[PDB]
């Protein structure tokens, strides 16, 4: 991930979560009831 | 299982670009409806005749 500083951590993908999802996304999915 | 795509991985590097040297001149259709058939109905004569 060498983007010239730039960080795409919390949009990419996380490998570390099941659904394959992005921080964000995960953060978006658990907020909605 | 449907497939979404082709599996494409882009050569990414901090100092290469991908250039073209050629062309497609492409047309493609797009139909969109624009008006429906104007229909009146008599609501007396549907209802009673
Ligand atoms: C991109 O951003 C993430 C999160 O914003 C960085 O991950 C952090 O890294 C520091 C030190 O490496 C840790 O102390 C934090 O706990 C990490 N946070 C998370 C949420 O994992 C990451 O280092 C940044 N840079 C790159 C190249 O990924
Ligand atoms: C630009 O160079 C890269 C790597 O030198 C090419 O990417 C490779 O393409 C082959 C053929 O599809 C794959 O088997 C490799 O796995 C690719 N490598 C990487 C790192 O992606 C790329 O095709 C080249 N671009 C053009 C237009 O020729
Ligand atoms: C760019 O692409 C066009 C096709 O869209 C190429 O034209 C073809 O050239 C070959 C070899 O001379 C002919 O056999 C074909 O009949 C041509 N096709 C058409 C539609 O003219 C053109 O040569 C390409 N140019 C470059 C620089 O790659």
């Amino acid at each position: 991930k060498d983007f010239g500083g730039f960080n795409f951590s919390q949009i990419l993908p996380d490998p570390s979560k099941p659904s394959k999802r992005s921080p964000i996304e995960d953060l978006l999915f658990n907020k909605v009831t | 299982t449907m497939s979404l795509g082709a599996e494409n991985s882009v050569a990414y590097s901090n100092n290469s670009i991908a250039i073209p040297t050629n062309f497609t001149i492409s047309v493609t259709t797009e139909i969109l409806p624009v008006s429906m058939t104007k229909t009146s109905v008599d609501c007396t004569m549907y209802i009673c005749g």
